[PDB]
RNA sequence: CUUAAUUGCGAUAACGAACGAGACCUUAACCUACUAAAUAGUGGUGCUAGCAUUUGCUGGUUAUCCACUUCUUAGAGGGACUAUCGGUUUCAAGCCGAUGGAAGUUUGAGGCAAUAACAGGUCUGUGAUGCCCUUAGACGUUCUGGGCCGCACGCGCGCUACACUGACGGAGCCAGCGAGUCUAACCUUGGCCGAGAGGUCUUGGUAAUCUUGUGAAACUCCGUCGUGCUGGGGAUAGAGCAUUGUAAUUAUUGCUCUUCAACGAGGAAUUCCUAGUAAGCGCAAGUCAUCAGCUUGCGUUGAUUACGUCCCUGCCCUUUGUACACA
């Protein structure tokens, strides 16, 4: 459905890409350590684990 | 041209003698044999070729080797 | 003699030479004898190729490039200089193209065919250059186990081509009258010319 | 209706060797343990990515090449997909990078 | 390459239009040697003129030459669709020019002294003389210059 | 003793088969005969005077009995040697485009065209209206 | 000829300051109770055949 | 090239730790000594271990 | 009918896919006869594997296999194994052992590569260079 | 004393250890075994058309029934460990000569590769990095384009020939690596037009379907010539045709015809390379709107001379000498 399967499957490797500076790059002081990687259909779960899940 | 290679016109005898005792001859040899050479090496199996002296003994490309068949 | 029920027939005259006993097709490569001079156990025939394509590894344990076959060594050895590199199943022809003239002249089938060619015509020797220094002559180094075959077929079968090129004469048809002349020859071809500079060093000189 | 069902071809895409093996056999159990008859699980083959590189990040030095790779494994079932298979997805047994699209063909 | 008898009827080393004939050669390099006739219509004097091709050049007798003279002089006679042909619409009517022996350099250099005088970028770069259809002139200039 | 055509030779065959039938008589030389080079970057015509008609046309068709179909874009794509290519090394580059197209005027008369569906060839059984019957006498020629 | 025909029974390597030339021994095939130290080509394996061409001489030195 | 290795200490530590009155010439127990003994880190520790225990278990029976 | 064989061979691009079914002595790669095999030179490599137990041993069975790919020789010796695995996938069931020691000892003595699953490869280019081995020209100024 | 190895045998003011080497992981090294293949297809298949009259060939009936993997497969394991016998050797490490072989370079080639550094080089992958002219003259952005190609004359990496395995046309049409369409667009078969380049009517596939068996060369098979700057060579130059883009002028190119340059195996010097390998050919991907003579990856035939030396360059390790330590 208009995306390829071989040519972009990597695609989703952006979600581990643009996705984990997304958390830290503002937010360099953080603390993160990577989450219980998870999905869900039409919407993502999300858990924060890290030095400061309190002051942000 | 110039030394034995097209025609050799008086000499038409020659290829009606084609074997003078000499077993080994092909398109290969027939250039310095004073007699047509690789432009017209084949007018001496022209000539003399269906039923006579020359029988076909080889087969490849351009270049056929014959004999006085025994 | 026992043909068979199909779509595909076959012809008669060739493969009861083949269904007997494990030997040549058409032609009588049968039961002809060798003559056996030194180099004892060079002979690849019993059990032979028919022709060169013969599956197996055979060149970097130098030990067993010796049982590389024997009649596959003057096939192996043509093709050389930026015209016939690659292209080396133009060799199989050859195979059959020169026991094509040889037919003619002295068929004497693969248990003669190179056994006669090292005797008369090539080494018995070596002359290596180990010599010294300033003018290297060189120690007339003798037979090895493998000094019969290399040198002694895949060179004089290059030094005979120097007449194939510039002119009319083809590589498969300039072997009409050189593997005769390496059994029995006066050199109408290049036999002597690897016994004639190397063997100034090498018969008093040692 | 109901269970009368509909011949949609189990499929599942992931990556890696054994994972989609955990999450394959989701449906492999649960397809067999109240027993249909199969002809089932096609391995699609291993598929490669090559890129080339020079390694430097300056065009000076030795221009060494490094050279890249990957083995896309996936599974495709030629069944039927009964009904609690079919949105089994949509709350368990989904994980990110096993995105299991099921595509459709009968007849 | 036929069967031939060749007595002194055919034609030798004779001048015809400044080429001495290599008459012993083939058909087909009976006539190709001048400037302006190129190997490519060596099938195209003699391909369906209605003389024989497996003989060599000792055809094309001395009044069948005739035809060679007109044949390539006035190439659309003869009907060859005139995509065979080297100057077409060239700066005065607009129309075909097959360019013969002598018309050689006569007609490009008046194509070349149209453009001395109107200034442009090919111009200056054949009376000076310099590659002007493409290579780049620093590295040329080592063993061929 | 039943005889396929797959148990027929295809080398010499049009030598003896297609070379057998040279003169059936209609010509079919459109005009484009013998002027145009034949492959677009090969530089000569043939200079024989005789066939590569039936070598081009009459190949097809026990060419055909050997597979499913073809078409012009696997004929162009069949033949091309080596490029009159410049000062660089050579390739293989098709031949030429609507020149060997005149099979899709020159078959036409035969019979053993036949357009399909799904694109590109069908062969009918009129190729064994003119080679299954000839399996019994040139075959047993050829020993 | 002035050859003889002669088992080489034990290797010993080779020797040069190039690499080719090389030092064997000879157990003859007639006239025993004689051996004289020869040389030979190179990849020479165990049991086999030196035709000589010298009669009887020497070459030792392998520089 | 034919040599040992860092792993072949303890390819004769506990290959006599409880354990010589077994592995002759006979492959099989040379494998299935070395799935219990040892957690199989590689198919080729049966290459690395028991590859030289046949002929150093040839050199007891010498003496 | 029956399930078909996995008695199989392969090669660099042509992969002999041993099927047997019951047949009456088809020599072919599907479609192909006997006095068409003809390059005039690599006629008979396909066969001698098969002229060993005799001349037929086509009673009950044929080759039937068919090969896309190929080099110029590399399908000629590449399904004689699969006309050698086209013979004796039965023969040693069927028929027994001593039918195997003392009549397919003919298929002992001639195995010039045939049963051998292939084991010569030319090997991947490297980087850095145009061959093999070959390499570029370093020119040290 | 061996080894590719400070890897190992052992002799020992050394004992135990720990990296590096080997192990480690891919990929070419296989399976008469199954949970599986209409994202390949075999056997009979419902069978038909001829021929031959012997379930013998072509084609399908996107399910006629299937047994469904035995070609891509791994879900994992196994099998070759110089193995095995003679020669060696301290009787140990070892190392040769024959045998058996899917399987006797370290399974072949690679995958990150230690201690320590190098004023190696990237502020040109970044609006990381103290340093200015900074801005309104600006040593930068928008844009018309130059210029990065400019040429007196040098030096490298590569391409084509230097000349009868030279050049030319047709019957078999064979690979292997991979690549491929989104809110518009790549791969494009089949058919008409055009001689080519291509124009157009169409088709299949967002992926073992389809382009593709990439129907490659080189070859398999034949007919043609004659050694001369030949029809070797296609540089150079002229004139026409279609495409890519908004536009090709300094020709982005591909095609047609004409013109047919030098040279005739290169001096002092110098690059690579011990078997599927050199050396000839060719195919896909990269940058790609257009452009491959270059690189990344891959096939097709398969030689020479060497399976050893420190001679020339280099390189580690000892003994030695040193007024040297930016060595």
């Amino acid at each position: 459905a208009l995306i390829s399967k071989k040519r972009k499957l990597v695609a989703d490797g952006v979600f581990y890409a643009e996705l984990n500076e997304f958390f830290t790059r503002e937010l360099a002081e953080e603390g993160y350590s990577g989450v219980e990687v998870r999905v869900t259909p039409t919407k993502t779960e999300v858990i924060i684990r890290a030095t400061r899940t309190q002051d942000v | 041209a110039q030394h034995a290679v097209i025609l050799d016109q008086e000499k038409y005898d020659r290829i009606l003698k084609e074997v003078p005792t000499y077993r080994y001859v092909s398109v290969s040899v027939l250039v310095d044999r004073l007699k047509i050479g690789g432009s017209l090496a084949r007018i001496a199996l022209r000539h003399l070729e269906k039923e006579g002296i020359i029988k076909p003994i080889s087969k490849h490309s351009k270049q056929a080797i014959y004999t006085r068949a025994t | 003699f026992t043909p068979v029920v199909l779509a595909t027939p076959i012809p008669e005259e060739v493969q009861q030479a083949q269904t007997e006993i494990k030997l040549f097709n058409k032609w009588s490569f049968e039961e002809v004898e060798v003559k056996d001079a030194s180099l004892v156990d060079y002979v690849q025939v019993r059990q032979p190729i028919f022709v060169a394509h013969t599956a197996g590894r055979y060149a970097n344990k130098r030990f067993r490039k010796a049982q590389c076959p024997i009649i596959e060594r003057l096939t192996n050895s043509l093709m050389m200089n930026g015209r016939n590199n690659g292209k080396k199943l133009k060799a199989v022809r050859i195979i059959k193209h020169t026991l094509d003239i040889i037919n003619v002249l002295t068929d004497q089938n693969p248990i003669q065919v190179v056994v006669d060619a090292i005797t008369n015509t090539g080494p018995r020797e070596d002359t290596t250059r180990v010599g010294g220094g300033g003018a290297a002559r060189r120690q007339a180094v003798d037979v090895s186990p493998l000094r019969r075959v290399n040198q002694a077929i895949a060179l004089l079968t290059i030094g005979a081509r120097e007449a194939a090129f510039r002119n009319i004469k083809t590589i498969a048809e300039t072997l009409a009258e050189e593997l005769i002349n390496a059994a029995k020859g006066s050199s109408t071809s290049y036999a002597i010319k690897k016994k004639d500079e190397l063997e100034r060093v090498a018969k008093s000189n040692r | 209706q109901q269970q009368q069902i509909i011949k949609i071809r189990i499929t599942l895409t992931s990556t890696k060797v054994k994972q989609l093996e955990n999450v394959s056999s989701n449906i492999v159990k649960n397809a067999e343990q109240h027993n249909l008859v199969k002809k089932g699980p096609v391995r699609l083959p291993t598929k490669v990515l090559k890129i080339s590189t020079r390694k430097t990040p300056n065009g000076e030095g030795s221009k060494t090449w490094e050279t890249y790779e990957m083995r896309i494994h996936k599974r495709y079932i030629d069944l039927e997909a009964p009904v609690q298979i079919v949105k089994r997805i949509t709350q368990i047994t989904i994980e990110p990078g096993v995105d299991v699209e099921v595509v459709v063909a009968s007849n | 390459s036929l069967v031939v008898q060749e007595q002194g009827s055919f034609q030798h080393i004779l001048r015809l239009l400044n080429t001495n004939v290599d008459g012993n050669i083939k058909i087909v390099y009976a006539l190709t040697t001048i400037k302006g006739v190129g190997r490519r219509y060596s099938n195209l004097v003699c391909k369906k003129a209605d003389v024989d091709l497996h003989k060599r050049a000792g055809e094309l007798t001395q009044e069948e030459l005739e035809r060679i003279v007109q044949i390539m002089q006035n190439p659309t006679h003869y009907k060859i669709p005139a995509w065979f042909l080297n100057r077409q619409n060239d700066i005065t009517d607009g129309k075909d020019y097959h360019t013969l022996a002598n018309n050689v350099e006569s007609k490009l250099r008046d194509d070349l002294e149209r453009l001395k005088k109107i200034r442009a970028h090919r111009g200056i770069r054949h009376f000076w003389g310099l590659r002007v259809r493409g290579q780049h002139t620093k590295t040329t200039g080592r063993r061929r210059a | 003793p039943g005889v396929s055509v797959r148990d027929v030779a295809a080398q010499d065959f049009i030598n003896a088969y297609a070379s057998f039938l040279q003169r059936q008589g209609k010509l079919e030389v459109p005009g484009y005969v013998d002027i145009v080079k034949t492959s677009s970057g090969n530089e000569m015509p043939p200079q024989d005077a005789e066939g590569w008609f039936y070598k081009r046309a009459a190949s097809v068709a026990r060419h055909i009995y050997m597979r499913k179909q073809v078409g012009v874009g696997k004929l162009n794509k069949l033949y091309g040697g080596a490029k009159s290519r410049g000062v660089r090394p050579y390739k293989h580059i098709d031949a030429s485009g609507s020149i060997n197209r005149k099979v899709l005027q020159a078959l036409e008369k035969i019979g053993i065209v036949e357009i399909s569906p799904k694109g590109g060839r069908r062969i009918s059984e009129n190729g064994q209206r003119d080679l299954d019957r000839i399996a019994a006498q040139t075959l047993e020629e050829d020993e | 000829t002035p050859v003889t025909l002669a088992k080489v029974i034990k290797v010993l390597g080779r020797t040069g300051s190039r690499g080719g030339v090389t030092q064997v021994r000879v157990e003859f095939l007639e006239d025993t109770s004689r051996t004289i130290v020869r040389n030979v080509k190179g990849p020479v394996r165990e049991n086999d055949i030196l035709v000589l061409m010298e009669s009887e001489r020497e070459a030792r030195r392998l520089r | 090239g034919r040599v040992r290795t860092k792993t072949v200490k303890r390819a004769s530590k506990a290959l006599i730790e409880r354990y010589y009155p077994k592995l002759t010439l006979d492959f099989q127990t040379n494998k299935r000594l070395c799935d219990e003994i040892a957690t199989i880190q590689s198919k080729r520790l049966r290459n690395k271990i028991a590859g030289y225990t046949t002929h150093l278990m040839k050199r007891i029976q010498k003496g | 009918a029956v399930p078909s064989v996995q008695t199989f061979g392969k090669k660099k691009s042509a992969t002999a896919v041993a099927h047997v079914k019951a047949g009456k002595g088809l020599i072919k790669v599907n479609g192909s006869p006997i006095t068409l095999v003809e390059p005039e030179i690599l006629r008979f490599k396909v066969y001698e594997p098969l002229l060993l137990v005799g001349l037929d041993k086509f009673s009950n069975i044929d080759i039937r296999v068919r090969v896309t790919g190929g080099g110029h020789v590399s399908q000629v010796y590449a399904i004689r194994q699969a006309i050698a695995k086209g013979l004796v996938a039965y023969h040693q069931k069927y028929v027994d052992e001593q039918s195997k020691n003392e009549l397919k000892k003919a298929f002992t003595s001639y195995d010039r590569t045939l049963l051998i699953a292939d084991s010569r490869r030319p090997e991947p280019k490297k980087f850095g260079g145009k061959g093999a081995r070959s390499r570029f020209q370093k020119s040290y100024r």
